[PDB]
This record gives structure tokens, C-alpha cells and sequence, in this order.
């Protein structure tokens, strides 16, 4: 199926099953101990050895040797993988930074050895005894440092610019120039990085725990050297990813290795001290925004140019984006500047590019309508574009930002608010109310599905798609349901697997849409051969009640499969549509905090969020993808930052306790609105992105909120009381 | 240089109402003793070191982190795991609580939130005050702020946290 | 982790006398920081000697109208205790302040005041720490020192004990009780348990060799309004930035002790005594000596305003 046109009315429009709240169908597993994760997969592999990662105790340089015989050695260890002897690697087009690290060290915590052992005890004291050695290398470790050196774009990312920016900003009759930084981030998945597998002969079996499950076999066989028709991945159940599980890490290519070279089964999972050095952050950003509005609080002026740093190859956090899309402006420059730092890969996190660049603008947008006094709903509202700024051609196919923010200020009471700030107590509290956009664009991937009827009614979904906490099981299963005309209970939806058609996976949420077009395409077909079975009319057959009706004609289910079961495969592809109109999504977060008047110490007491994303495929799961991101948004405001060493070259509070996520007693009431924002130049579904978009303006409301509550604006994430604190009453 | 070998010592635990006799290296966690020695996988690991309680049983009734206690400091104690409070066709009150709440995401945290709920009604029950409890000599109350902070022991990155609280309330009542 | 013995016996003398007999033994309790720390090998024990079981879990009055409390009571308990959450209420919040529900259970009131550093450089053992490794430097002097203690430190090591009930306990004048492998016993004031860093920041209490902790006594209740206040940035489950613990008369006299700025517990004498004249000349008397970093320098203004807040509270 190609979808080159705009959908038109077709089955999902019922909604008898799709839109609706239904309970999650991994619920009894997950909420039992019974669904397995990939270190838990026991009848599979028995008698599976224990690998132990040794991660490199320098930031860069050589390793000029790495001596295992003591781990050799001791108790129950049966081999050391390293480098040397694991022969020649090629590398996955995901990584930057090799896997395996060997002569060169690229960066702390990089993979050196793995000692595998019999039981998991064993391996770690062994790990303990490889004797590593090194010759360093002169490092680059600050951001800052190295922005001044830097003032051009990348070769293949050219700066943006439209009209005059520097006339239109000298001519504007009000304008700001500030400066923000966002700090490293880091996934915290609360399911470690973990692989275990098995070779028979030359064919691999990886279970594992990863986003994208074609991605990792492709990679993980072009960094083996193996066909990649002999590799098969596992992943059913993934305990977070939040990006950080979208590529191939050393846990994957190491439990392969040992598996292979031990001939046995082995499993490894990366210990949490080491994950966030050795896996993925957010790069930290130093933003620049220059924003110039006229008379009238019309902007017309938009500068937005961004520096992060990541290792030679490594991508940019795309910070600039939503500026040339988010606001109008008839004069724009947007600008990456990229950095070379020897920390450690900076990757994808949770709304890559989008939560920094907001984080940013929307405290910017802020202050200039403080400056313009204009109240910061209607600046936002006066300076909507419902076409490309940088092509007035070019329609967005479906914008409800200011829905989003006037339906949210009627719910939150924005009206309540004082504008003056610091007047506002509850006790020794200094209350405040923020406000911030969300913006996130609608990404098109190719899906397939296989969909079965079975010779019992029941139905059975395979594709490779994934299910990381974001509900895909429930929402494929009721894509199915709802096309062929069955109650949910009887769609069975099997996920994560290579051997299951390729879907696009969960990232850049795209999976949601994609992954149930996919369902969508292959139950079309499916209606086709089931009509064809019972010698109907596809084109005049409905599907209901388990049944297939055709004008006066009308057949069950159980007919259509009595000469044996029906199965399609089919794929969604994606055409011209997403450059014809801008496809996006949209979003107003409204929350309220509390600053307390003596310590500094930030309270969020409530939040809203009002979001815009097609139509809604379960508002249940839906709205716990917001109120999650929300309270990844509270993190990312108020106490998540990777603390950089600037002389040694890492993460220094690499763990649990030392980086700061949220817990239960900092959440407020959330609420969540979902606008009916059902958009047919999307896909069939109608459907669009929300699991990413949730997080997009939440930190900026929060900034914005603590500055109402007390004047005092902190441009340098996170707000921290310490920021807060010789600025305060007494 | 050299590490030593395993220390092997017999123990006896009551898990889930079933009496277990092992042979376990000292070092092992009572979290590593149920996940790789029993094969009960329900119990996860998070981080390993008390940070996230992913990890969280109860043993004679009190909740703890398996991963910061050795299985040979709890011979003969009685243990329960998510897996003894109920499974998918006998659903425990509190795990069918979380479904319908949709108090999990990812659904690695959700053990130990479900362990720790219920022993924290229980905490409650028994008059055990906490960080919010305003009169500390008056008996506390199952308020959403008690709950909420005798819970911030668990950690959900999925942010499921204002469903879990729907979750625990709902079976409170 | 390195492998280990691992031994129960019927008494505390027994465990104490285990102790010196076996070279590197330790006495393990809750677990709750030193398998955290073995984890990693920081601590390296060949032997461990459970202490529970030993009849070390009891809380009594004692003859003086005080109370003792074992060694080995749980965290949750002695804060659930009756008698301490009327009578010796700072006590109780400090506990309920810190920590988890789970780690609350299973934690042990020796124990506790024995908890190390929650210094990150420490923790990795592939960073400069002189705690753990003398000469090797100091990471945090002129790393990421924001968490670090501001006041008792030294060149060598400036971290904070991270004990939110020992704070309570300092305040309270506590007593730990202790027995030698010899079979004598010791009373060490608190006051007097922790040693400063010095150029010896490995060393860090009053302890001997094997020896055992049984109990801490208190003396008789103070009365007057107990507040303990502990700052942090998130709501729960985080150690102190500053804590404020604090008994506070009708009069405005009373006493404070405040965690993390420290090593120890900050209490001072004549710094109780101004409490009546208010927070800035309590906190001048206390912070005379103070030798902050760019990055912790907050911890003093943060104290001072922490403090006045405390002192407002008691007034209402
Ligand atoms: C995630 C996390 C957060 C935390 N947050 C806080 C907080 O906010 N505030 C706070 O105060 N604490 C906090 N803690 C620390 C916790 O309070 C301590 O770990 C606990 O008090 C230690 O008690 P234990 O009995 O488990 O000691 P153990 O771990 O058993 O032993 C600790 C030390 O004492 C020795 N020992 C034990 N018993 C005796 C005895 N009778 N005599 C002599 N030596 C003995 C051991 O050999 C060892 O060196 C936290 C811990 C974690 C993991
Ligand atoms: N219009 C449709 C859009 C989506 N959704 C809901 O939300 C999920 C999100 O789908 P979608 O926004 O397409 O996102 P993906 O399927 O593509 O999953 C990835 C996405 O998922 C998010 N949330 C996740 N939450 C889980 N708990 N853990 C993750 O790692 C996280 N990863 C973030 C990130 S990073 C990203 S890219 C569905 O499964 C469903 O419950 C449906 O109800 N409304
Ligand atoms: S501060 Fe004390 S502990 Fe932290 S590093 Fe310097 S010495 Fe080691
Ligand atoms: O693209 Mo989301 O998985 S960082
Ligand atoms: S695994 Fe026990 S607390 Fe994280
Ligand atoms: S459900 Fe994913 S961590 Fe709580
Ligand atoms: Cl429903
Ligand atoms: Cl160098
Ligand atoms: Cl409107
Ligand atoms: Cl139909
Ligand atoms: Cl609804
Ligand atoms: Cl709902
Ligand atoms: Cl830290
Ligand atoms: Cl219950
Ligand atoms: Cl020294
Ligand atoms: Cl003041």
C-alpha cells in the first residue's frame, strides 16, 4: 500500500474499538512478574554463563596493553573477551564510537573486556582482576571551551535564512538577546542495558533489549561480519528506552562474542554505575536567540543558532528546528555549531532536538512578551503560523496550537494569575504560573504486518514493531479489531521479533501511526481474501460482530477459514504527502510551582497539558505517555544534569542516586487534553506522534513558572535553588 | 593478583509459602538468589545498589531492597515476591488496581511498586509515621501525601507515578 | 565483590571476640551500606559476622529517666517507637527524612552512624580519593564539590558525613556504647566519635579493631518544639544539601546541629547560646571557620536562611 493521498473515510472511522480507552493486554503479564525481560529468559539458555564488562578507566588515549591471565584465572571464569582476541569487527552505521574499545580508547567507560563465568558473582570478582593499561591523550571536555572556536555550521547542515534578520531585529521595536544552556542528559531506563545469546553453528540468536529490532540485527551482523540472515533478535519487553535503546550497545556485541567464543550461551547486562558514561546522553546545549516583535508584538524577527559537542562524526543536538517552523517572522537565521568533546557518544534522547530547543525558545518567547506587555498566551496566539515561514506555500496539514493554549487557559485558570511577579504566597511559598508550547514534527516511515485469521475467529498481528512501555500491543491489537470486526480479546499481537515483518520501531514517534498502518494494510488485504472466501464483493462488505455482510448476503467469520486459516503481509509506504503540507504536532503546557521563600527548593503543585496529535488511538496509554513525559519534563527543569569533570573527561555522578529523576513525592496533579485533531493527510489511521511531543515545552512552563513566582530568570537548566537563592526574599 | 573462591553454605528459605533448600555462594544478594537460583523473574534489578526499588519483597511481612541483603542472612524467613501475591488468571486486588489505573508503562518498575503498596497500607495500618505525617504522636492517616511519599522509594522513569497513586487509593478504599 | 566467610554466633561478646581473631572481618548488619560498598570493592572483608539476632534490637528507658536503644534496633522501628516520637521527636523526623521505606526497615541504628560518604569520586574507584586511597589526591577540591562539605574540612578531603539521624542524635548529647574484643566496655560521646580529615581522611571514627557497637544512649527528654529541616532537591529520597535539626524553649533559648556542611554533625556550644538573638549571629559563630568552594559557597547562605526559617517556625 502506497499512501500518496490523503485518507478518505475508511474502517478505523468507526471507532468501535480504536479511540477507545481499553486496558493494556501486556497488563497481566507486567503487573505479575511474568513477562520476561532480556536477562530473564531462563528455559531458553539454562546452563547461559555470566559476562562482566570491563569499561575503560580513562577518557582517551591508547591501550598499550590489557593482561587477563589473573581473571583467567580465577573462580569459575571460563574466558576474557577483548579486542585482541575477538578478531576483526566491522561497525554499525548507529555507532559513533566503536563498541569495543582497543588500541584506541574513545571515551570513559568504553567496553575493553568482558569475563565470562559461571555464575554472575564469579564474573564480577574476575572483572575486577583485568589489568588495563594506558597512555593518554590531551582531551577536549567543555562545551563552553570550545564554542568560541567554533562559528560555522557542519558541511551537510548549512545555516537557514530568510529575509533580512539583521535589518528587521535593529528596526524591531522590542526585542531580547539571551543566552541558555541545557546540561548532558541521561536515559536512566530502569531496565539496565541487557543481551543474552545463543549460537547453533554459524546462526545467532540475540535475546535483547532495544527500540528498534531490524536496526539491530542489520547492525549487529555488520559489526560481527555475519550474513545477516543468520542473525535473529529477540525484544518482547523492553523496561524503557526513552532513545537510549534505539542503537546497538556493547552488552549486544559482547554477549555474541562470548557466546561464540565459549561456545555456550552467555548473558550480560551492563551495570547501572556504567551506563551512563558507556551508553548514550543528550548533548548539552549554549543556545543564542535574538527575537525582535514590532508595535504590535508581531514578530519579525526570529535568530536561533545552537552549540553542542559529541566525538569526531557524532550528530548535533538539532536545537534550532521548531524556530523555523513554531513561530511567524518574515526575517529568520538558524544556525548549528558542532563541537569535537571526548565524553562519551552524544545520541538521542527522549525528543531529540525539540526538548533543548524549546527549553530555550520558550523561556525566550517569555521574556519578549514581558517586554512587549502582552499577556504570553496571546503573544503566542499573535504570532501563529499555519504555513511554512520559510515557504508561504507550504501548509501545515493540521495546526491547532492555539486550540491548545486557549482550550488549556480555560481549564488551568490562566486567568487567575498575577503578572507582576513574586506576589503571590501560600504560606512560606512563593506561587507561580507558566506557560509553554510544545512542537514536535510527524515523521513517515515504511511498516509491513502479517495478520492472521484463525480457523477459531481469533486473529494473530506479528510484525517486529515494539512495545516499550508506550502501549503499541494494545493499540495494534485494537487496530485489528476494529478492521475486522472482533472483539479486542481476540487478537493476539506478537512483537519484537526479526522473524516478524520489518515495521518502522518505536522512535521519533513515528511507531504509534506507522505500525498501525502497517496492521491497517494487511488487514485490507485480509478483508479481500476473506471477502473472496465466501464469494462477496470486497468493496461492498462490511465487517462486524464476526461476521463479513454484503448488501442481503452475510457470512461468519468461521465460514471464510473453514478451508484453513487466511494470512496477509503487507507494508505501508509513504510518499509526497509530508513535503506537499508540514506535518506536526502541537502542544500548550500550563503548570503552577512552588518556591519556597527561605531554601530555593522547587515544588511543581499542578500541571496541564493540552495536546494536538491526529487522532488519539487510546486515550488511556496516550495520556500516560504525556503524564510521563511531563514528569521527564519536571527532571530535565529542576535536577537532572550529567556533571561534567572538565579535567578527567566523564560523567561524575554516573548513577541512580547521583543523577536526579523524579520520584512520587515530587509529582503533582496532571492532567491531560487531548484536542480532536484527526489529520487524513497523515496515514489511513489518522493518527500522529505523541510520545514525544509530551516532553516538548514542559521544562520552559516549569522555568517560566518559578519566574512568576519569584523574578528571577535562570536561563542555565537545571533550576536548582542554589540559582535561585541570593535573589529571594528574606 | 587473585580472588577467592565461593564460599558454598546451605540455606533454607519459605518463598512464596514453599519451602527452598539451596546451596549458595555468601555473597549473593537475596535479589540474585530469586532471579538466577530460583528462576523467579518477577523480582527486577534496576540498579543493584538500594537506589530504585525495583527490587523490593517482602520478607516476614516488611518490605526491603533483595539486592542490598545476602540470601544467608534470612535462613528460614518467610519471602514473598509479585509472583505469591497473584498471577494473570488470579489477579492480587492491588495488580488489578494497576491495570485498570494503568499505573505501568514499561512495566520493569511495577513489581516493586506493587510490593511496596501493599506493605505501605500496612505500614499505615500499624500507625507508622513518615516524612509528612503532621502530628507524630497521633495515629496517620491514608492520605495521598503520606502515600506519595512512602512510595518515592520506588522509581518509575516512565513517570506512571500519578497512576500508580489512582492505582493504590483505589484499593485502599 | 570479593568471596567470604560468613559466621553467626550466640553472642555480641562472641562476635566482638570473632572480630579480632579473624583478620579483615566486619561486623555486617542492615547491609544496607556496606554491601553497596563491597559491591564495588571499597570495602574487601574476607569475614562477615552477622549482628542481628543478638538481642542488640531492644528500646528501654533507662535508670537515669533516658533511653537506651540497640545497636541493631531498625530505622523504622526507632522512629515508630512511642516513647521517641513524644519524647525525642528530632530523633524520629531525621530518620523519617532520610532514606526509604525499604532501606528504613533493614537499616540499623549503629550502622547508620557508621554510613560512609556519598562522595562520587569515592564511589568510582578509578578517580583520586584519598579516603580511599592516601595521597592519591583529592578529585572533588577542585572538581564537582557542589554536595561537599563547607566547614571542618581540610586540604586532604572535604566530604559531609551523610547521616541525617546522626545529626538528631549530636543534638541529643547520645552516647554510643560500644564493647572491645577484649571484653571491656566504652562510652563515647558522640561529640567525640568522628575524627576531622586531617591529613588522615581514611581514618574516620573513634572505633577500634573489632570493635562492637551495642547501643546508643540518650539522656532525659528536653521537651520544647523539635524541628528537623532538611533541605534537598527533590522531595524525597536524597541526602541533605543542609539540614537543620533543632530544640527550640519557649523562651527562644534551645539547641541546633546541622548535616550536611561536615564530616560530622555541626553543633557548637556558644553558637546555642545566641539562639535568642537569631539566626545570623548563630550562624556567624558557626561558619566562623568555614572553607567553602565556588561551587558549595550556597551551602552557607542556604544554611543561614534555612536556619532563620527554622526559628520562624518556632515562633508561630
Ligand atoms: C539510596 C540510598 C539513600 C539513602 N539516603 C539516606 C538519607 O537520606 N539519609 C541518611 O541518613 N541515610 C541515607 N542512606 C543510608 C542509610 O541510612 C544507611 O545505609 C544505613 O543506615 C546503614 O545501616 P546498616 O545497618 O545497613 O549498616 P551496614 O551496612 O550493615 O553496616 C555499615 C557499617 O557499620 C558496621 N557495623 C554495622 N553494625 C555494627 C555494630 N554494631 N558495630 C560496629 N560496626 C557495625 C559495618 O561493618 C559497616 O562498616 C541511604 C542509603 C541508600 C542506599
Ligand atoms: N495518536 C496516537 C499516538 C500514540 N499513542 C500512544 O502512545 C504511544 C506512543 O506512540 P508514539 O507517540 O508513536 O511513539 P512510539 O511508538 O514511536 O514510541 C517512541 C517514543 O516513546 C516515548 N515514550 C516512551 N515511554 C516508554 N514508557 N518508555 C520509552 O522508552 C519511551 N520512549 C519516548 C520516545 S524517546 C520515543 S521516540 C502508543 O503506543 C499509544 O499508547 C496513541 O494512543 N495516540
Ligand atoms: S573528598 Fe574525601 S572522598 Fe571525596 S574524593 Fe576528596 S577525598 Fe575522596
Ligand atoms: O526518537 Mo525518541 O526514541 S529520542
Ligand atoms: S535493584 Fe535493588 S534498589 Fe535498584
Ligand atoms: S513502568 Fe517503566 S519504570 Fe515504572
Ligand atoms: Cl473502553
Ligand atoms: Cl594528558
Ligand atoms: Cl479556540
Ligand atoms: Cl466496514
Ligand atoms: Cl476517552
Ligand atoms: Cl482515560
Ligand atoms: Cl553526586
Ligand atoms: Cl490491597
Ligand atoms: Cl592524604
Ligand atoms: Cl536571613
Amino acid at each position: 500500500m502506497k499512501f500518496d493521498k490523503p485518507a478518505g473515510e475508511n474502517p478505523i472511522d468507526q471507532l468501535k474499538v480504536v479511540g477507545r480507552p481499553h486496558d493494556r493486554i501486556d497488563g497481566p503479564l507486567k503487573t505479575t512478574g511474568t513477562a520476561r525481560y532480556a536477562y530473564e529468559w531462563h528455559e531458553e539458555a539454562p546452563n547461559a554463563a555470566y559476562g562482566y564488562i570491563v569499561g575503560s578507566a580513562i577518557a582517551k588515549g591508547r591501550l598499550t596493553a590489557l593482561d587477563t591471565d589473573a581473571a583467567q584465572k580465577a573462580p569459575g571464569v571460563l574466558a576474557v573477551i577483548t579486542a585482541s582476541n575477538a578478531g576483526v569487527l566491522g561497525k554499525g552505521d548507529k555507532n559513533t564510537a566503536r563498541l569495543l574499545g582497543g588500541p584506541t580508547i574513545e571515551h570513559y567507560h568504553q567496553a575493553i573486556a568482558l569475563v565470562v563465568a559461571e555464575t554472575f558473582e564469579q564474573a564480577r570478582a574476575a572483572a575486577s582482576l583485568v589489568q588495563a593499561h594506558y597512555r593518554r591523550n590531551k582531551g577536549a571536555y567543555s562545551l563552553a571551551d570550545e564554542k568560541q572556536a567554533v562559528n560555522q555550521p557542519p558541511e551537510d547542515t548549512p545555516d537557514k535564512n530568510v529575509g533580512d534578520f539583521d535589518g528587521a531585529f535593529t528596526s524591531a521595536a522590542v526585542k531580547i538577546d539571551a543566552t541558555y544552556t541545557t546540561p548532558d542528559q541521561s536515559h536512566m531506563a530502569m531496565e539496565p542495558h541487557a543481551s543474552m545469546a545463543v549460537w547453533d553453528g554459524n546462526k545467532l540468536t540475540l535475546w535483547t533489549s532495544n527500540q528498534m529490532i531490524d536496526w539491530c540485527r542489520t547492525d549487529l551482523a555488520k559489526t560481527l561480519k555475519v550474513p545477516v540472515e543468520n542473525v535473529r533478535i529477540i525484544s518482547p519487553y523492553i523496561g524503557g528506552g526513552f532513545g537510549g535503546k534505539l542503537f546497538l550497545r556493547s552488552d549486544a556485541l559482547l554477549a555474541a562474542l562470548a557466546a561464540r567464543a565459549v561456545k555456550r550461551p552467555v548473558k550480560v547486562m551492563l551495570p547501572r554505575p556504567s551506563i551512563p558514561n558507556n551508553t548514550t546522553h543528550r548533548p548539552a546545549t549554549l543556545q543564542h536567540l535574538r527575537i525582535g516583535a514590532d508595535q504590535s508584538g508581531k514578530i519579525t524577527a526570529i535568530s536561533h543558532e545552537s552549540w553542542s559537542g559529541n566525538l569526531p562524526g557524532g550528530t548535533p543536538e538539532t536545537a534550532v528546528q521548531q524556530s523555523e517552523l513554531l513561530y511567524a517572522g518574515a526575517n529568520r537565521h538558524t544556525g548549528l555549531r558542532l563541537a569535537t568533546l571526548d565524553l562519551p557518544e552524544g545520541n538521542a534522547m527522549r525528543a531529540p532536538g525539540e526538548a533543548p530547543g524549546l527549553m530555550a525558545l520558550e523561556i525566550a518567547i517569555d521574556e519578549l512578551a514581558e517586554k512587549a506587555g502582552i499577556d504570553p498566551v496571546e503573544f503566542r496566539i499573535l504570532n501563529d503560523t499555519q504555513v511554512d515561514p520559510a515557504g508561504p506555500t507550504r501548509c501545515f496539514s493540521r495546526r491547532q496550537l492555539i486550540e491548545c493554549l486557549r482550550t488549556g487557559a480555560d481549564k488551568f485558570g490562566w486567568k487567575q494569575r498575577n503578572a507582576t511577579p513574586g506576589q503571590v504566597r501560600d504560606g512560606e511559598w512563593l506561587v507561580g504560573h507558566g506557560v509553554a508550547a510544545g512542537f514536535h514534527n510527524n515523521l513517515l516511515e515504511k511498516s509491513g504486518a502479517r495478520v492472521h485469521l484463525e480457523q477459531n475467529g481469533t486473529v494473530t498481528v506479528e510484525t517486529d514493531m515494539t512495545d516499550i512501555g508506550t502501549g503499541s500491543y494494545t493499540i495494534l491489537a485494537q487496530t485489528a479489531a476494529e478492521m475486522l470486526g472482533v472483539p479486542l480479546e481476540q487478537v493476539a499481537v506478537h512483537l519484537g521479533d526479526s522473524s516478524f515483518p520489518v515495521s518502522a520501531g518505536s522512535g521519533g514517534q513515528w511507531g504509534a501511526n506507522t505500525s498501525t498502518s502497517g496492521v491497517y494494510a494487511a488487514c485490507m488485504k485480509l478483508r479481500e481474501m476473506i471477502a473472496s472466501a465466501v464469494g462477496f464483493d470486497p468493496e461492498q462488505s462490511q465487517f462486524a460482530d464476526g461476521k463479513i455482510t454484503n448488501g442481503t448476503r452475510s457470512a461468519t467469520l468461521h465460514e471464510a477459514t473453514a478451508g484453513g486459516r487466511l494470512t496477509a503481509e503487507e507494508s505501508i509506504e509513504f510518499g509526497t504527502l509530508s513535503k506537499e503540507y508540514q506535518q506536526s504536532t502541537f502542544a500548550g503546557h500550563f503548570v503552577e510551582v512552588g518556591v519556597h521563600s527561605a531554601t530555593g527548593e522547587v515544588r511543581v503543585r499542578r500541571m496541564l497539558a493540552v495536546c494536538a496529535a491526529g487522532r488519539i488511538l487510546n486515550p488511556k496509554t496516550a495520556r500516560s505517555q504525556v503524564i510521563g513525559a511531563m514528569t521527564m519534563g519536571m527532571g530535565a527543569a529542576l535536577m537532572e544534569e550529567l556533571a561534567v569533570d572538565d579535567r578527567l573527561g566523564y560523567f561524575v555522578n554516573h548513577d541512580m542516586a547521583g543523577y536526579e529523576v523524579p520520584v512520587h513525592a515530587d509529582i503533582p496533579k496532571q492532567e491531560v487534553i487531548f484536542l480532536d485533531d484527526t489529520d487524513p493527510i497523515s496515514s489511513p489511521m489518522k493518527a500522529k506522534g505523541v510520545g514525544e511531543l509530551g516532553l516538548c515545552g514542559v521544562s520552559a512552563a516549569i522555568a517560566n513558572a518559578v519566574y512568576n513566582a519569584t523574578g528571577i530568570r535562570v536561563r542555565d537548566y537545571p533550576i536548582t535553588l542554589d540559582k535561585l537563592l541570593d535573589k529571594l526574599p528574606d | 593478583a587473585a580472588t577467592p573462591a565461593p564460599e558454598i553454605m546451605p540455606l533454607t528459605l519459605k518463598v512464596n509459602g514453599k519451602t527452598e533448600q539451596l546451596e549458595v555462594d555468601t555473597r549473593t544478594t537475596l535479589l540474585d538468589t530469586l532471579r538466577e537460583n530460583l528462576h523467579l523473574i518477577g523480582t527486577k534489578k534496576g540498579c543493584d545498589h538500594g537506589q530504585c526499588g525495583a527490587c523490593t519483597v517482602l520478607v516476614n511481612g516488611r518490605r526491603l531492597n533483595a539486592c542490598l541483603t545476602l540470601a544467608v542472612m534470612h535462613q528460614g524467613a518467610e519471602i514473598t515476591t509479585i509472583e505469591g501475591l497473584g498471577s494473570p488468571d488470579n489477579l492480587h486486588p492491588m495488580q488489578a488496581a494497576f491495570i485498570k489505573h494503568d499505573g505501568f508503562q514499561c512495566g520493569y518498575c511495577t513489581s516493586g511498586q506493587i510490593c511496596s503498596s501493599v506493605a505501605v497500607l500496612k505500614e499505615i495500618q500499624d500507625g507508622i509515621p513518615s516524612h509528612v505525617t503532621v502530628d507524630l504522636v497521633s495515629a496517620p492517616e491514608t492520605t495521598a501525601d503520606e502515600i506519595r511519599e512512602r512510595m518515592s522509594g520506588n522509581i518509575c522513569r516512565c513517570g506512571a507515578y500519578a497512576n500508580i497513586l489512582a492505582a493504590i487509593e483505589d484499593a485502599a478504599g | 565483590m570479593k568471596a567470604f566467610t560468613y559466621e553467626r554466633v550466640n553472642t555480641p561478646a562472641e562476635a566482638a571476640l570473632s572480630a579480632q581473631r579473624v583478620p579483615g572481618a566486619k561486623f555486617i548488619a542492615g547491609g544496607t551500606n556496606l554491601l553497596d560498598l563491597m559491591k564495588l570493592e571499597i570495602e574487601t572483608p574476607t569475614h562477615l559476622i552477622d549482628v542481628n539476632g543478638l538481642g542488640l534490637d531492644k528500646i528501654e528507658v533507662t535508670d537515669a529517666g533516658g533511653l537506651r536503644i540497640g545497636a541493631l534496633v531498625r530505622n523504622t522501628d526507632l522512629a515508630a517507637h512511642e516513647r521517641v516520637r513524644r519524647d525525642y521527636a528530632v530523633l524520629s523526623r531525621a530518620l523519617l527524612a532520610g532514606a526509604s521505606g525499604q532501606l528504613r526497615n533493614q537499616a540499623t541504628t549503629a550502622g547508620n552512624l557508621l554510613q560512609r560518604t556519598r562522595c562520587p569520586y569515592f564511589y568510582d574507584t578509578n578517580q583520586p580519593c584519598n579516603k580511599r586511597l592516601p595521597g592519591s589526591g583529592c578529585a572533588a577540591l577542585e572538581g564537582f564539590s557542589r554536595q561537599h562539605a563547607v566547614v571542618g574540612v581540610s586540604e586532604a578531603c572535604i566530604a559531609t558525613h551523610p547521616s541525617d539521624m546522626a545529626v538528631a542524635m549530636r543534638l541529643l548529647d547520645a552516647v554510643v556504647e560500644t564493647i572491645t574484643p577484649e571484653g571491656k566496655t566504652r562510652s563515647i560521646t558522640l561529640a567525640d566519635f568522628y575524627h576531622p580529615p586531617g591529613k588522615t581522611p581514611h581514618i574516620e571514627t573513634a572505633l577500634l579493631p573489632g570493635e562492637l557497637i551495642v547501643a546508643v544512649t540518650l539522656p532525659p527528654p528536653l521537651g520544647g518544639k523539635h524541628i528537623y529541616r532538611k533541605v534537598r532537591d527533590r522531595a524525597s529520597y536524597a541526602f541533605a544539601l543542609v539540614s537543620v535539626a533543632a530544640i527550640i524553649q519557649p523562651d527562644g533559648s534551645g539547641r541546633v546541629a546541622l548535616g550536611g556542611v561536615a564530616h560530622k554533625p555541626w553543633r557548637i556550644e556558644a553558637a546555642d547560646a545566641q539562639l535568642s538573638q537569631g539566626a545570623q549571629a548563630v550562624y556567624d559563630t558557626l561558619f566562623a571557620s568555614a572553607h567553602p568552594t565556588a561551587e558549595n559557597t550556597f551551602k552557607l547562605l542556604l544554611a543561614k536562611r534555612t536556619l532563620a526559617s527554622v526559628l520562624a517556625e518556632a515562633r508561630a
